[PDB]
């Protein structure tokens, strides 16, 4: 109760939802490749991780609006991080 | 580009309160008017 | 002097770098 | 499909090896034991499915004809060696052809169908796995596939 | 991260055979090192 009333007073939740409306989550190319090597396919692995990771993300995620491509980091909407993590976990546990 | 993202502006509330027709300016007027009283000030706020 | 030389070196070389079995590595 | 009688005879011999009763029927535990002992790879989920199919009869014992039908159904499913290679490549984060023994042990112990650490030590000793030295996934897959 | 524990321990190794190259195990640097090794092992050890 104290937390919710003080957050209502601070209005932090409004900033949170405003950032959620756009692309709040950001992931670095090297960071994304390191975290998502499992979903990364060997045939698509190349020297430049940017284009390869963009192609892999396009294959995994159909909607273009879900992810925002950038020069250094890719920006995501709400559900894509959870979706990708769930797929990665399922693939890893099935392989194990 | 940030085209989708927009700035939610609370400036209208600031303009309503601080500037004229706000309760503070009307309170100052009631103080400077010889007949300033709480009830007349409140109804002045509601009317304005 | 040795500490001054090594101060920026360790963080990148030891933890930030990913060992494979301004950029500094374990071999550096 | 019809199974070659040579394979059927080999399966019967394997069954009789562990059949402490000699009647051609044995407990589902040794059913899975000899299923793995045949070199085939059934999932423990598939093992439980087969166990419940047998328990539907209530016998708890694997008669030889139903055992042969189980053999045929296992022959229906056949994973490839390249699939195992890709699965091991997934865990090869370095990609240098070598994987760490300790992290593989942790993967075995604390993922999915957890198995006994003594079985992990059995893998280590039988596959001459170094305790800390990097072990090639490909050599392990090859000597695993040799059968 | 539990993943980085192996990297830390492997680097500690790399340093210790580096010391073996100079044959300075008598120096006592490993005695300075055991705090890091203990932290890494604690991270690697299961805490259930």
């Amino acid at each position: 109760k104290r937390a919710v009333q003080q957050l209502r007073a601070c209005g932090v939740l409004e900033t949170i939802r405003i950032s959620a409306a756009g692309f709040p989550s950001r992931w670095t190319y090297q960071e994304f490749f390191s975290r998502y090597r499992v979903l990364m396919k060997q045939k698509d692995v190349l020297g430049d991780r940017k284009q390869t990771c963009k192609n892999v993300l396009e294959k995994l995620i159909l909607d273009k609006d879900k992810y925002q491509f950038g020069k250094t980091k890719i920006f995501f909407r709400a559900g894509q991080v959870a979706y990708l993590e769930k797929l990665r976990a399922d693939k890893l546990r099935a392989a194990c | 580009p940030w085209t989708l993202i927009d700035f939610y502006d609370n400036q209208p509330c600031i303009n309503l309160i601080e500037s004229k027709l706000g309760i503070l300016d009307l309170l100052d007027e009631e103080c400077k008017m010889p007949k300033g009283t709480d009830d007349t000030w409140a109804q002045k706020l509601y009317n304005t | 002097v040795l500490e001054n030389i090594l101060q920026p070196m360790i963080v990148s070389g030891m933890l930030e770098h990913e060992t494979i079995q301004g950029t500094y590595t374990l071999d550096s | 499909d019809q199974l070659t009688e040579e394979q059927i005879a080999e399966f019967k011999e394997a069954f009789s090896l562990f059949d402490k009763d000699g009647d051609g029927t044995i407990t589902t535990k040794q059913l899975g034991t000899v299923m793995r002992s045949l070199g085939q790879n059934p999932t423990e989920a598939e093992l439980q499915d087969m166990i419940n199919e047998v328990d539907a009869d209530g016998n708890g014992t694997i008669d030889f004809p139903q055992f042969l039908t189980m053999m045929a159904r296992k022959m229906k499913d056949t994973d490839s060696e390249e699939e195992i290679r890709e699965a091991f490549r997934v865990f090869d984060k370095d990609g240098n052809g070598y994987i760490s023994a300790a992290q593989l042990r942790h993967v075995m112990t604390n993922l999915g169908e957890k198995l006994t650490d003594e079985e992990v030590d059995e893998m280590i000793r039988e596959a001459d796995i170094d305790g800390d030295g990097q072990v090639n996934y490909e050599q392990f897959v090859q000597m695993m596939t040799a059968k | 991260s539990w993943s980085k524990g192996m990297q830390i321990r492997y680097n500690v190794s790399q340093l210790e055979e580096w010391l073996r190259d100079k044959n300075l195990m008598n120096s006592g640097a490993k005695e300075t090192l055991e705090p890091l090794i203990q932290a890494a092992q604690l991270l690697q050890v299961k805490k259930k």
